[PDB]
């Protein structure tokens, strides 16, 4: 009734039209736990790198943001150690139309602009505020060192 | 120009606007009222952003249009 | 002057008519002003530590005031000494060493020498060996204690002055020290224990008189005391009940009324119940933590080899003032537990208690009859006034005093009749909110109901059971207070459910024991429908994802431990995740158990359309997750310590689908449920069950596997339906549920159809449309006959060959 | 005349008054040596709240008498 | 208004605040009710630490909220 087929269709319209630089997918069988694959904008420090999702739709999915958080460790301000990330539409902002593709498109959004007033850690947007030479640098370090 | 704006509780606002003003010239007469933050210009428009940041001249709003002013919550 | 002070039976005759002589003469004040100074004197230097231990010395200055304090002329003047009174610069530490009353008020068995003196000699001595060395110093402590007493009551009926000085006197020291309630205070900046301790014991016996078990003295003490502002106690800053600064700071100007002593002296014993032993309490506490820090810095550094002849004598002497640091705290903590385990000092505390709960009660009664008349029982502006306008360490000092002191045995809550008068506060709290808005007070209130109420080793009832049965006030309303107190407790977030942990053991003893309130039960299901709901629908939402953290902290505290099988910071963390997967693996038995128990009895209650989808969901997710491969995989080091037995809460997770087995629609919601279930599940529930003998029945298990085939012929039939209606037009497919409206309800604002039971889901979250974010109630909506007319047609089309 | 006045702390203080000052005045003199602003101050004699366009004479305050200042309570 | 405090010793002290104040005004009473200096007093609210710079206009509006007190301490092994 409430949760499946609402999983189904948006699964098959990616099935249908899969995402340029994404692409996402259930882990197995298990219909509640799914992995998305993510590359990086060519305009960022971030390009090069490929990034996995640790996905947990609730069991109110509809209606309920998911809880969804990275594998991949980067050097980003949004993302903690724990890959939780600090974006507006998986919390209050969320509408039970938007579609788990559009959320992905809001993911590498976040990684082209780097909102940095919501600073999920305090050094790193301490550094974006003052030093792009010392950012720009260690996220592709760090792309090197975990994202390849 | 004149262009509309809508709050959550019902409230709109009557302002002017011009046609290469900007999404906070379009806030800097959104605080001449109630005294809002530029980084809580917040606009819902058709189910999409409308970004700060960007001129007026990108975003099609034509002649009393209706925007949808509700604040921000953000952090984390 | 020193011989004076050794031969003190031999002079008491000859210098009583040298005092007599002054008091004829008037001029008495003189050489007081000569004594007690040089008294102070001989006391500081010449002794390095007047204390306990000199068993001569101190009954020598003891009996030297009661040469004094007899003599009403001098006992009215007693106050004009030299030095009587503290400094206003005066540094907190430093009462006790300057001050004519200084000393002998700290006299005391709770002293770190003291502790050196009569615990450092053995430090396993027996719990036999333990209480010989409390009642060689107890029955002595009970000399010091009514030796002073004889002094500070003719101090206080002396004069109309000396009263009023000794309410100084006290003042002075009580608000130099709101410190001791710190979480690490200062402890050689601020007073100590012994100090604290024997002046909260004065003024409780003080209230003797007027706390007598008649309870007819009790209109003396003013319950109009706070509506005029205090001279003596340091309200600035004081927390109050139910009011904040501004309101209260007009509630003193509004109605703009003279001081007595009587109201004075109570209100002053509870900041030295609160700021007094309430910080020494916490004192002890930590101890089992202070030792257990201490003995992993020396075990590291011990097997250093010490060689480098400036950092050899450095790392030897490091152990060797540790050794005699360790000496202090295991003395301490020895000592402590001896003054609050010696009953007789410790019944007159919480003689005080219920009795100064007998006197808020009358306080919150609007006829203030309370103790002859039993209580008739948006949240600031409805509160009583001048409950509303106190502080709040009238109520969180007993209650930590009351938490703590209930791991003794020796108890003197227990077997106290006049325990009652305290319990009718505790309910009258948690009845009405209007009294204290403040939450994280009334938990602390609840967390010790559960402790009242525990079964004891012997499964006797609780100490309080007595109490909740014969209490008229009490089983009129506990229960709806409880249940009500559940839903509130709502306001990451982690302490939310040890509230909810102290309620369920509350809930579950009083359904077992007390019959009345089952009946009481059961009438609010029945009668008192939309209430007991919102409990029902509380405790299930919350029991969806504490099984979830269980496994998430439980995997985690073994990735810290495999991290550790190769900094602190992660064993700083192994606790956070120990005692929240206990909270996890503890609340979600206790959760389980109450399902248990009410759908036994009230099984019509469950089964109504807004929980049945609801909670067979959090049955099977729930189930999945204890037969599968995920807590079974997990093998947790001694499972007994988290309480995570699965097999334990298996037993009670198969009897709800037991208990609920006669109800049709519990049996169709759970073959509804696709996102969890499974036939095979439960048939691996029974050899889990055949694991553990005798844990289950076969009839048990027969009942069982009636209700997973009866469950499964249903869902065969269920997708059934599935299979006669595979395409469909897509308009008449809800767009937020992609299914086929029941009952499909245009949108205002968005123009597109939904079905009614879709956005009621959605409206019972936001007030707002999904499609365009424009404001939406359910009063806007405007039902589409036309389209399930439709509807109508269309699924007649494939019974046309179904 | 001289007057003692006692704080909650305890600090006692002297201070040079006359029987028909205002008691702002005599708050200003609080003022004058502690700083102290005199909307914040609040003065207790005999176990009553004062008045400050009233005098000394007028609540019969002898001299040297012992009066009581309640900082009134500051927020936060 | 007034906001709680939470301490990891199950303390709870309450706190009357303005949303114009600083976190560095906030830190500055518990400062002087906790004997800490606020250079060691860590806050968490709804999982985020919260910044120096910031006021109370800057976190999540409403009354009778509850923060959280992690302690760093200054010092480690």
């Amino acid at each position: 009734m409430s949760s499946s087929k609402r999983i189904a269709k948006e699964l098959s319209d990616l099935e249908r039209d899969p995402p340029t630089s994404s692409s996402a997918g259930p882990v197995g069988d298990d219909l509640y736990h799914w992995q998305a694959s993510i590359m990086g904008p060519a305009d960022s420090p971030y390009a090069g790198g490929v990034f996995f999702l640790s996905i947990h739709f609730p069991t109110d999915y509809p209606f309920k943001p998911p809880k969804i958080s990275f594998t991949t460790k980067i050097y980003h301000p949004n993302i903690n150690a724990n890959g939780n990330i600090c974006l507006d539409i998986l919390k209050d902002q969320w509408s039970p139309a938007l579609t788990l593709s559009k959320v992905l498109l809001s993911i590498s959004s976040l990684l082209t602009d780097a909102n940095p007033d919501d600073p999920l850690v305090p050094e790193i947007a301490h550094i974006y505020k003052t030093d792009r030479p010392k950012y720009e640098a260690t996220a592709r370090e760090w792309t090197k060192k975990y994202a390849v | 120009m004149q262009i509309f704006v809508k709050t959550l509780t019902g409230k709109t606002i009557t302002l002017e606007v011009e046609p290469s003003d900007t999404i906070e010239n379009v806030k800097a007469k959104i605080q001449d009222k109630e005294g809002i933050p530029p980084d809580q210009q917040r606009l819902i428009f058709a189910g999409k952003q409308l970004e700060d940041g960007r001129t007026l001249s990108d975003y099609n709003i034509q002649k009393e249009s209706t925007l949808h002013l509700v604040l921000r919550l953000r952090g984390g | 002057i020193t011989g004076i002070v050794s031969n003190v039976n031999s002079y008491t005759d000859f210098l009583s008519q040298i005092i007599q002589r002054a008091i004829l003469e008037g001029t008495a004040l003189d050489l007081l002003n000569a004594v007690f100074p040089t008294l102070l004197e001989y006391c500081n230097k010449h002794v390095s530590h007047f204390d306990l231990n000199e068993s001569v010395i101190y009954n020598n200055v003891l009996t030297i005031f009661e040469l004094f304090v007899t003599f009403k002329p001098i006992a009215e003047i007693f106050t004009k000494i030299d030095g009587f009174f503290a400094d206003y610069s005066c540094k907190p530490q430093d009462f006790e060493r300057k001050t004519i009353l200084g000393p002998i008020l700290s006299l005391s068995p709770i002293e770190a020498a003291v502790a050196i003196r009569n615990y450092g000699d053995n430090l396993l001595r027996s719990k036999q060996q333990t209480a010989m060395i409390h009642e060689s110093l107890q029955a002595e402590h009970k000399v010091v204690i009514d030796r002073l007493f004889f002094i500070v009551d003719k101090l206080v009926r002396g004069s109309l002055n000396s009263r009023t000085d000794m309410i100084s006197y006290f003042a002075h020291i009580a608000n130099k020290n709101h410190l001791r309630r710190a979480d690490h205070p200062p402890f050689k900046e601020l007073s100590s224990n012994g100090f604290m301790s024997n002046i909260t014991l004065l003024l409780v016996r003080f209230s003797q008189p007027f706390l007598d078990i008649s309870y007819k003295k009790i209109d003396k003490i003013d319950a109009n005391y706070f509506n005029n502002p205090s001279l003596f106690i340091d309200l600035s800053g004081e927390t109050r009940l139910n009011s904040d600064f501004k309101e209260a700071d007009a509630f003193y100007d509004k109605n703009r009324s003279k001081p007595n002593f009587i109201s004075d002296c109570f209100f002053l014993t509870l900041t030295y119940l609160h700021y007094g032993l309430g910080g020494t309490l916490s004192f002890e506490e930590k101890m089992g933590s202070e030792i257990k820090a201490l003995k992993e810095e020396i075990e590291k550094v011990k097997k250093i080899a010490a060689n480098h002849d400036v950092f050899a004598r450095f790392i030897t002497a490091q152990l060797s003032k540790m050794e005699k640091a360790l000496k202090t705290t295991e003395s301490l903590r020895f000592a402590l537990q001896g003054f609050f385990a010696h009953r007789s000092l410790q019944l007159e505390v919480f003689d005080f208690i219920c009795g100064a709960s007998t006197f808020l009660i009358r306080v919150v009664d609007p006829e203030h009859e309370f103790p002859f008349k039993q209580i008739k029982l948006f949240l600031r502006a409805h509160a009583p006034v001048p409950f509303k306008y106190y502080p709040e360490f009238v109520v969180e000092g007993p209650v930590n005093y009351s938490l703590y002191i209930s791991k003794y045995q020796t108890s003197p809550i227990f077997r106290n009749p006049r325990l009652g008068s305290f319990v009718e506060f505790t309910t009258m709290v948690l009845r009405c909110p209007e009294l204290v808005s403040n939450p994280h007070l009334k938990g602390k209130l609840v967390q010790l109901l559960s402790v009242g109420a525990m079964p004891l080793t012997d499964n006797s009832p609780g100490f309080m059971m007595d109490i909740f049965e014969h209490d008229e006030l009490v089983n009129k309303n506990l229960l709806y207070a409880l249940l009500d107190f559940y839903v509130i407790v709502e306001k990451q977030f982690y302490d939310k459910f040890n509230s909810r942990y102290s309620i369920s053991i509350i809930l579950e003893e009083l359904y077992y024991k007390i019959p009345s309130y089952k009946n009481q039960l059961i009438w609010q299901s029945q009668n008192n429908a939309d209430f007991f709901v919102r409990f029902v629908a509380r405790m299930l939402n919350d029991l969806t994802f504490l099984l979830d953290e269980g496994l998430s902290n439980l995997a985690e505290v073994h990735n810290i431990q495999n991290e550790l099988d190769n900094d602190k910071e992660l064993q700083t963390r192994l606790a956070s995740a120990s005692r929240q997967a206990k909270s996890s693996c503890g609340l979600a038995d206790k959760s389980m158990k109450l399902f248990e128990i009410y759908s036994k009895d009230i099984p019509a209650a469950f089964v109504t359309p807004e929980i049945v989808y609801r909670l067979a969901s959090m049955l099977n997710y729930n189930l999945e997750s204890l037969v599968g491969p995920k807590c079974g995989e997990l093998k947790v080091k001694d499972p007994q310590s988290y309480s995570f037995n699965p097999k334990d809460l298996l037993k009670a997770l198969t009897t709800v689908y037991i208990n609920l087995s006669e109800q049709s629609e519990f049996i169709s919601a759970v073959a509804k449920d696709e996102r969890s279930f499974n036939r095979n599940l439960f048939v691996r529930a029974v050899d889990i069950l055949g694991r553990k003998t005798g844990l289950a029945s076969p009839e048990f298990i027969e009942k069982l596997l009636n209700f997973a085939n009866k469950a499964e012929e249903q869902r065969k039939a269920d997708e059934e339906e599935d299979l006669e209606y595979g395409d469909v037009p897509d308009e008449f497919l809800d767009p937020l549920m992609y299914t086929i409206m029941k009952d499909p309800v245009i949108l205002p604002a968005s123009k597109m159809n939904i079905d009614r039971s879709t956005i009621k889901a959605h409206l019972l979250s936001d007030s707002t449309d999904p499609f365009n974010r424009m404001p939406l109630k359910l009063e806007d909506v405007t039902p589409n006959e036309e389209l399930r007319q439709k509807i109508l047609c269309f699924k007649k089309q494939k019974k046309e060959e179904a």
